[PDB]
């Protein structure tokens, strides 16, 4: 066989570089930012219609002000949010604030390369990490399991991600209401996914500096999902 | 946990207007028993710093060895270690004041008073003390032991405060170090007649001198002095 | 037995106003009944407006403003290069000192700064880590001196409006800067009258929004 | 460095089995067969030693039956060597519950322990398994009489009646034939005999190939009783079942 | 080939093909400029995007007030190294009331890099750095590189296509080296050398990152609008 | 100590060593999980090229967690038994510190976690189990029905089925389970659970295992005769 | 220190003192004894001001991340219990802590637990804890309903600290006042003892001791 | 913590357990029940060191069931008294002993017997007819060599420890706020509320 920290000859990364083709096959997972808020959505992709869908929590909140999306192997993802929140907490008792959303990614980041012959691979798992913060505003994060973490105004990440993105190029501006971001996320999840869209099988969430981080019901994403396809139709 | 086995002394310095003077008297004491008298108690680095070291002799020698091997560490890989990068009395000081606060900390201390003298490189006069529990303070005058409650109050009569030290020459300051020992050789039952003197110039540079002995005593009236009060003869 | 704590005597005071903050303290250092120098600062501008004081055993306090120093260096590292609130600073130095529960640093700490509202804050800590905001503070050796005079002349405290049958109280104002170091002056002076540990000099340093401003006043040297 | 040299032990084959597993129950297979009978008043264990030589010391030898504690035996089959290490674990294991508690260890509990080490060996650590397949025979208040097998895999079961080792297939298919619920020792006794007798390589089973074993309540009263056969006692009764 | 499995192994020839191979990240980075005078030590980077909808990785890092570096390659690894030298700048600050001398930053370095290539199961370092830094000597420049190599220059240039930029600050030597006294100068003339290494984009607004340090001016970052001037 | 990284990626984005141990799964005997409007069953099969076996002392293949809580799996039987420790020590544990008994989703979530560990860990392979786990949360009615799998994964399931012959029996469920209607009573859901059973085991007799979990700790084991008349009475109804 | 709090028909009564002491020396008049840990839950301090107010912070952070993981608010029993199991481990080492850990939830109902850094871990419907603890008792107890209204329960728990202040020598300063409901805390303000003490006295007609 | 005591009679195990949770000088809680039940026929009271004696109680308890739950069986008074023995036989030459003294009622279902063992905090055993901890026994044990028998009913014994209490409350400096009596036999655990 061969080193777990090895070089390719172009110098990359082999177990890093073959953990983004795990990431490539994971569900959907879409972030916009706004200066309103930040939404998230993610695909859920039941494997059988017997699943009960609302157990399947591939949303989750790491701070009242951070909030976290994931794709790729999901199940590595727990030890990366238990880390993230203790992170947060650790820091606000510390320091009696809250964290910034950069040093929240940069250490999460930090557990990424921390592989090798330390835990015995990288992880299989690509994050959104949203957020607000009183000096730089609303935030979205791309963390991936190179230890690498780019800000995103917008950003997909799964299956469907390079066709998601390509729309988003076109239909963000700085101008973006939250609504219009909420409307947009569902549009774009609608055209990537394989089954048909609804509230069962597609999660929204946003973060919003009153309100803090909030994943919205069944109801409320039906309700956004009509007023969804309403207006494709008015035009 | 420690007891000092074999003693240093005082030691005592000040401030004048080019540079530092530091002086301490060449006795390693066994408690009562004066034992050894070739000891010698500043220890020159380089050729702008002396460590001036009272307390345990041992330990002494220990840091002798620390400061020794400090010289040797700066000068690897460093083409300047006798021009830009040569050891500053300041680091050197920092470096003794962390140790012994660490070692108090762990509650096996080194023994001692100690008290950097030295010129920076860009001319200001440097002198600063430190001791077994990691205490570090900054006066024109220094001093450790006896010398902190004898020597001290003649040395403030030349330099009091810091617009003293202009007007204070290497004549007159030398003058005050000498007279100083005098007073403890006849006050300090743990004090030998034979010291070591040192300068640290700016312009002149570092002077040491070795072998120095308290002369110019007033013992004449003591044979006037008969008995304990009533006693005529 | 080895004791590895000393005293080196001194006392600092810090008062908040309503668009600034002072932190004073005595220059002198001591040791028994020794003077070790007359001119020895244990007042710090640490950074982000933020000054500090740690009295009681010199070596404890060095060690500790030095840490403190130290961790609002890696606070700009880690968190780009983001200004450390006074708030935020407190609970920092809470665990700073509580780390060593078991093997106390011996001083009162104080500090003094703006908080986030632009106001005068100052805070005060035990050698343990317990700390609390407060308009006023005296700390170190003359700190039960100067202590019920802040409390008589910056919050009021036993002065009842004249006439009012001792009903209606002194009504609590901000006061000047003038007006504070006024206060900080003619309590060190009444501290070295009456405290043998407390002279030599004295050492202001006031916070506004311009900066970290020093002033310097002689104290008697018996 | 050493990952060139790394048989890695302990992974999964595409088919999702464990290699290192399935080699050695191949192994163990080629061991001498050991049956395991329980009855209603006690249990036997029977087994075959690997071909003996003419001047093999047989009466002050054990290659397959070993004693656990007073009320729990062993049966062998596989590595000798490897089995002592496991037996010795067994031993002092079933003192320390008795320490504990001040009550003689159940036997399925003493069963899980010693399963749980072979499964240790096989999902980490990086060492091969043991290459040992047990008949545990024993007695305690709660189930009365069991008979349990484990193997490398760590995966341990109970039985009525079993065997291990050799030609376990064909044994297997006698004892499932002449076995019944309501036998006796000295049925069963007959019955372990008569399967080895058939199912052996050799040409005749005789005295000094086999190690024998009993467990029942056939002392005085309300307790048990473990008889490992001597040489001249398994003579005797290989005559009085007419075998030889 | 059958030599490049680990760092811990010498091929025929005596290469590490590992150590190699991480120098071959480098080469894909984004280019990054050092150079300096003698009063001044200037680093030019142009920070690059994954889209127009992502931000652009920052490649420069404060280490001290008197010194700091910019990257190439892997930046987890710079984090890594750039946290090294900060503990070990504060190290010299704490113990020695000691500003870290540049010289020794860079022996640091290459010792911590080279453990990493005569050890089984490690790897080497993916990332190459351009120290600069002010201290007792005047104004340096270090270049990094992961096999362990560390060198001192009057000026460099490392990522690709860093040949053109070296080759102009070759010529320029003369020019570049005497202006003292001149911030704005020296990084003009950074931002000039950065250019020849420049293929279908130019130099914007959010692409430029430049940094300084010098006599009387303290490690400090620009980006954003506060590079506008340059362009 | 011994350190190899197993469990790692291929070219392709598969960790082998997980995958392979999902097929231990699919080779190991069907094991089956449905829940009623006021119960969860589980039930098992068990092979029947096992003759001459002892019922009383053989482990059984449902075990209890907590006096609330079942622990049900399929893949290698050793594996199965550290899972089912480490589980009932968390359990007991739980107990002591937050003076409540464990949700069925915590000690899923706990069990979850265990078997991702394993995929990330040097020096081991994956535990070659998927798991079944069903109960009721504490002063709970609501039915719980949670699975497991080697990656680490986990979900909750209406009704699922693990183990050889699994798509089999989830095929039959997936037209005969109705959402809107769970099993109303515990016989119906008994009834649904042995027939999915019976379209993969063979013969009903001690082939099937079948343990019934109702709320407030009300655990219990079918005997025999007990599932027998429910194999029965659902071959009478079939020939028609 | 004097702190209680009490259960009662209208829920939990929680009222504290504000003074902080180092022997004879008043350090403080204006200390908060009273912890907010959640809209939900409260802490009360007495002992070593540093050891409570480090760990009684720290196990707020703790609950945070109990309903982080468990996606709902942490139990009374629960957050009391993570506090005195840490406080054991501690045991002997010279620790200084006599907490109430105050609060309702659905399961519960309005709880009570009194913690100690000797390990102690008692539910009950009373407790006083302090140097002044028995002056509290005496107004509290002799004076106790389970059928007081919320302006009675406010004012005897006012009243029991005010007896305290009064009487122990290390305690004073102002009360604090808390009022914990189904729906949470509610805070009932501070009052200063300077003028409380003359005001309960002229319009209550107490403290004939006192020189009027 | 203070008073303790265990009666074993013909058909069951009756402990009875001071309700008082002193600090200083006052009484903090007057309704304290020091007893764990650690399997359905074996009941443990304790008094002791304050927080060491909950601690351990709740730890042997937590023990019990684990075994409880992975063998699906009971185990017996004498077996589960001799595992509490050998925690504090460990217990006593650690850095930090538990200073606990437990009483163990329990009711052995395949002999069909009641048994109490009493265990101080350095880990020593013993099977009494009647038992009890601290300065309890120097009242208690004269009275019941008096007045105690062998074949004594449930009620018998009751009464028996009524004259406990009683002279306890007589003779007693300090008021321990009366006592928790529960009942260990064939059918399990109850508590006797009206005492
Ligand atoms: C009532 C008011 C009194 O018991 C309460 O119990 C309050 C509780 C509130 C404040 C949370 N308790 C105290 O005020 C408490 C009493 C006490 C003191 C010491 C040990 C245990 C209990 N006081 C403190 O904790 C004070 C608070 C300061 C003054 C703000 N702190 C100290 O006394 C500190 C730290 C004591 C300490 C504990 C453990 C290890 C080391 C030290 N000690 C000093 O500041 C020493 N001294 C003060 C006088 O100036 C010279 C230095
Ligand atoms: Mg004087």
């Amino acid at each position: 066989d061969r080193g777990v920290s090895t070089f390719s000859p172009e110098g990359r990364l082999f177990q890093v570089e073959y953990s983004l083709e795990a990431i490539k096959l994971g569900s959907t997972a879409i972030g916009i930012a706004t200066k309103e808020g930040v939404v998230l959505g993610v695909e859920k992709r039941a494997t059988s219609p017997l699943l009960e869908s609302d157990s399947i929590e591939k949303i989750v909140e790491i701070d009242r002000h951070i909030g976290c999306a994931m794709s790729g192997l999901t199940a590595d993802a727990r030890s990366m949010i238990e880390h993230a929140r203790t992170a947060a907490v650790t820091h606000n008792l510390y320091y009696d604030e809250d964290i910034n959303v950069e040093s929240l990614t940069q250490s999460v980041c930090d557990l990424a390369l921390r592989f090798g012959e330390l835990m015995s691979r990288p992880f299989g798992v690509a994050l959104l990490i949203a957020g607000h913060d009183a000096d730089d505003g609303y935030q979205l994060f791309h963390a991936e399991p190179s230890g690498t973490f780019y800000r995103y105004n917008a950003k997909a990440i799964g299956s469907g991600s390079e066709g998601a993105q390509a729309e988003l190029l076109n239909e963000w501006h700085s101008s973006l209401t939250l609504k219009e971001a909420e409307l947009l996320v569902l549009k774009i999840l609608k055209q990537v996914m394989e089954e048909k869209l609804d509230e069962n099988n597609a999660q929204l969430s946003c973060i919003t500096k009153q309100d803090g981080f909030k994943i919205y019901d069944n109801e409320k994403t039906a309700e956004l999902i009509k007023e969804l396809k309403e207006k494709e139709a008015a035009e | 946990t420690q007891q000092p086995i074999v003693t240093g002394t005082s030691v005592i310095s000040m401030k004048y207007d080019n540079g530092v003077i530091i002086a301490a008297d060449n006795l390693g004491s066994y408690g009562s028993l004066l034992r050894f008298n070739g000891v010698e108690r500043l220890i020159p680095v380089g050729d702008n710093t002396v460590v001036g070291i009272s307390g345990d002799i041992s330990d002494m020698q220990h840091i002798e060895r620390l400061l020794k091997d400090l010289v040797t560490e700066n000068a690897y890989d460093n083409p300047l270690a006798d021009a830009e990068e040569a050891l500053e009395p300041s680091y050197i000081f920092e470096y003794l004041a962390t140790v012994m606060y660490q070692r108090r900390s762990k509650m096996n201390p080194l023994w001692n008073a100690i008290i950097v003298a030295g010129v920076q490189s860009n001319g200001d006069q440097f002198l600063r003390y430190v001791n077994l529990l990691g205490v570090t303070y900054s006066s024109p005058t220094l001093a450790t032991g006896f010398g902190a409650h004898m020597a001290n109050p003649l040395l403030r009569k030349v330099v009091d405060r810091e617009s003293d030290i202009p007007k204070t020459t290497v004549q007159v300051a030398e003058e005050a170090i000498v007279n100083a020992m005098r007073v403890l050789y006849y006050r300090d039952a743990r004090s030998s007649r034979n010291f070591s003197l040192a300068i640290i110039d700016k312009n002149t540079g570092l002077t040491f001198k070795k072998n120095l002995q308290v002369e110019n005593m007033k013992w004449d009236f003591a044979k006037d002095i008969k008995g304990y009060g009533t006693q005529k003869i | 037995q080895f004791n590895p704590y000393g005293d080196n005597g001194g006392t600092i005071l810090g008062i908040a106003g309503e668009d600034f903050a002072v932190l004073a303290g005595d220059t002198r250092n001591i040791t028994d009944y020794s003077i070790n120098s007359r001119y020895e600062p244990k007042v710090f501008d640490c950074g982000d407006n933020i000054v500090m004081s740690a009295n009681g055993f010199a070596a404890d306090g060095d060690a500790l403003v030095k840490r403190f120093k130290n961790s609002v260096k890696w606070y700009h590292f880690d968190h780009n290069d983001k200004k450390l609130s006074i708030n935020s600073a407190a609970r920092n130095i809470q665990h700073l000192l509580y780390g060593k529960r078991f093997f106390p640093y011996y001083v009162h700490t104080i500090i003094a700064g703006l908080d986030e509202d632009g106001k005068g804050a100052v805070y005060s800590f035990d050698p343990v880590g317990s700390y609390e905001r407060e308009q006023c503070r005296a700390g170190g050796a003359a700190a039960s001196l100067i202590m019920p005079f802040l409390d008589n002349q910056v919050n009021f405290k036993n002065q009842y409006e004249p006439g009012t049958n001792g009903k209606v109280k002194k009504p609590l104002k901000y006061l000047s800067v003038e007006e504070v170091i006024k206060l900080v002056r003619d309590s060190f002076t009444s501290a070295t009258e009456r405290h043998i540990q407390v002279g030599d000099g004295l050492e202001i340093l006031i916070v506004t929004k311009d900066g970290v401003r020093k002033e310097f006043y002689e104290l008697k040297r018996d | 460095g050493s990952r060139r040299y790394d048989s890695r032990t302990t992974i999964f084959s595409p088919e999702g089995r464990l290699y290192q597993v399935e080699y050695a129950l191949e192994s163990i297979s080629h061991a001498g067969t050991a049956i395991g009978i329980m009855a209603s008043d006690g249990i036997v264990l029977a087994a075959e030693r690997k071909v003996t030589s003419t001047l093999l010391e047989q009466d002050t030898s054990t290659e397959k039956l070993y004693k656990l504690n007073d009320k729990i035996a062993v049966a062998v089959a596989g590595l000798t060597a490897d089995a002592e290490i496991l037996i010795n674990t067994a031993r002092i294991h079933a003192q320390n519950y008795l320490k504990t508690y001040n009550e003689d260890i159940p036997v399925e509990i003493l069963v899980r322990r010693l399963s749980d080490i072979k499964q240790g060996y096989t999902q980490h650590g990086g060492l091969r398994p043991f290459g040992v397949s047990f008949i545990y025979a024993g007695y305690d208040d709660r189930y009365g009489y069991q008979l349990y097998t484990s193997n490398p895999s760590g995966n341990y079961t109970g039985w009525k009646a079993i065997s291990v080792g050799a030609n376990t297939s064909a044994a297997q298919t006698l004892l499932q034939m002449d076995y019944k619920d309501d036998m006796k020792v000295d049925d069963a006794i007959e019955l372990a005999l008569k399967t080895l007798s058939k199912t052996t390589d050799s040409s005749a089973l005789t005295y000094d190939r086999l190690e024998f074993a009993t467990i029942r309540k056939g002392a005085n009263d309300g307790e048990v009783y473990q008889k490992i056969f001597k040489p001249q006692e398994i003579k005797d009764i290989l005559v009085k079942t007419g075998i030889t | 080939n059958n030599y490049d499995g680990d760092t811990v192994t010498f091929s025929p020839t005596g290469r590490l093909f590992q150590v190699e191979y991480a120098l071959e990240a480098i080469k894909q980075g984004s280019v990054t400029v050092g150079l300096r005078s003698n009063t001044h030590a200037v680093l030019v980077a142009l920070k690059r995007n994954a889209d127009e909808l992502s931000s652009y990785q920052k490649k420069i890092i404060k280490c001290d007030e008197h010194m700091g570096l910019s990257l190439a390659g892997l930046a987890p690894d710079a984090r890594v190294l750039s946290n090294y030298l900060r503990q070990q700048c504060n190290y010299s600050s704490l113990v020695f009331n000691r500003k870290l001398a540049v010289e020794r930053a860079g022996h640091l370095l290459c010792d911590k890099a080279q453990k990493n290539t005569q050890s089984y199961g490690g790897r080497p370092y993916g990332v190459g750095l351009l120290i600069i830094g002010y201290d007792k000597s005047g104004a340096h420049l270090l270049e990094f590189q992961p096999s362990g190599n560390v060198t001192e220059l009057y000026g460099t240039a490392i990522g690709a296509r860093s040949q053109g930029a070296k080759t102009y600050l070759e010529r320029t030597l003369d020019t570049f080296i005497k202006i003292d006294g001149n911030p704005d100068e020296l990084i003009k003339a950074g931002v000039e050398a950065i250019s020849q290494s420049l293929r279908d984009e130019s130099l914007t607004v959010d692409n430029l990152s430049i940094a300084i340090v010098g006599k009387d001016t303290p490690f400090t970052i620009y980006d954003g609008e506060a590079v506008a001037k340059y362009i | 100590g011994y350190d190899r990284a197993l469990s790692i990626f291929s070219p392709d984005g598969h960790i082998f060593q997980v995958e392979y141990a999902l097929e231990a799964v699919k080779r190991g005997t069907c094991a089956v999980g449905v829940k009623g409007k006021n119960c969860v069953v589980l039930g098992c099969e068990r092979r029947s090229t096992l003759k001459l076996q002892d019922t009383r002392i053989t482990p059984s293949k449902v075990s209890k967690i907590d006096s609330h809580v079942v622990l049900s799996f399929s893949g290698l039987n050793a594996d199965s038994r550290i899972l089912i420790e480490k589980a009932r020590v968390e359990a007991q544990s739980h107990r002591l510190t937050l003076e409540d008994p464990v949700t069925v989703e915590y000690l899923t979530r706990y069990v979850a976690g265990v078997q991702q560990r394993y995929t990330q860990s040097g020096g081991v392979r994956p535990f070659g189990v998927s798991t079944l786990i069903a109960g009721f949360d504490p002063r709970d009615d609501e039915p719980k029905l949670y699975q497991t799998e080697p990656s680490g994964i986990y979900s909750s399931w209406s009704a699922q089925t693990i183990g050889r012959n699994s798509k089999t029996v989830r095929e039959f469920l997936e037209k005969n389970y109705d959402r809107k209607e769970p099993p109303a009573t515990v016989e119906e859901c008994v009834k649904l659970t042995v027939r999915s059973l019976l379209e993969v085991v063979q013969t009903g007799a001690k082939n099937i295992e079948i343990t019934v979990v109702k709320p407030d700790s009300d655990i219990v084991a079918l005997s025999s005769e007990e599932i027998n008349q429910y194999v029965t009475q659902i071959e009478q109804e079939k020939q028609e | 220190t004097t702190t209680l709090a009490f259960r009662f028909q209208g829920g939990i009564i929680v009222a504290v003192d504000s003074r902080a002491t180092a022997g004879n020396w008043v350090a403080s008049q204006t200390v908060k004894k009273v912890i907010e840990i959640n809209p939900f839950l409260l802490g009360t301090m007495a002992g070593g001001s540093a050891d409570c107010q480090f760990w009684e912070t720290w196990l707020g952070s703790q609950c945070r991340l109990h309903e982080l993981r468990e996606k709902e608010r942490i139990s009374v029993a629960a957050a009391s219990k993570i506090l005195s199991n840490l406080v054991y481990q501690y045991k002997g080492a010279g620790l200084s802590m006599g907490t109430m850990i105050c609060g309702y939830t659905r399961k519960e109902g309005p709880t009570i637990y009194y913690v100690d850094s000797d390990g102690t871990r008692l539910k009950g419907d009373i407790f006083c804890v302090g140097s002044g603890q028995t002056f509290a008792y005496g107004v509290l107890d002799s004076n106790y309903k389970w059928d007081l209204s919320v302006e009675d329960a406010l004012y005897l728990g006012k009243r029991s600290i005010l007896a305290a202040a009064h009487r122990d020598a290390y305690s004073g300063g102002s009360v604090n006042l808390y009022h914990v409901t189904e729906d949470g805390w509610i805070y009932h303000g501070n009052h200063d003892v300077g003028e409380l003490f003359w005001k309960v006295k002229e319009e209550e007609g107490s403290f004939n001791n006192v020189i009027g | 913590m203070d008073i303790i005591l265990g009666i074993r009679v013909q058909d069951s195990v009756i402990l009875a357990s001071s309700k008082a949770v002193t600090r200083g000088i006052s009484v903090l809680k007057d309704s304290d029940d020091k007893t764990r039940q650690l399997s359905p026929h074996t009941l443990m009271s304790f008094a002791g060191e304050a927080g060491d004696t909950v601690q351990f109680a709740e730890y042997i308890q937590a023990n019990i069931q684990l075994y409880s739950i992975r063998e699906d069986y009971e185990l017996s008074p004498q077996a589960v008294s001799s595992f509490v023995r050998q925690e504090l036989a460990k217990s006593i030459r650690s850095r930090r002993p538990y200073q606990v003294n437990v009483l163990i009622g329990g009711y052995d279902k395949k002999k069909n017997k009641p048994e109490l063992y009493q265990i101080d905090y350095l880990g020593t055993k013993v099977e009494l007819p009647y038992g009890a901890h601290g300065y309890s026994g120097f009242y208690t044990f004269s009275l019941l060599d008096h007045h105690y028998r062998p074949d004594m009913t449930t009620e018998e014994g009751l009464d028996l420890l009524k004259l406990c209490v009683q002279e306890l409350e007589k003779r007693m400096p300090m008021d321990f706020k009366g006592v928790i009596v529960k009942i260990v036999d064939k059918d399990g655990i109850r508590q006797v509320d009206d005492f």
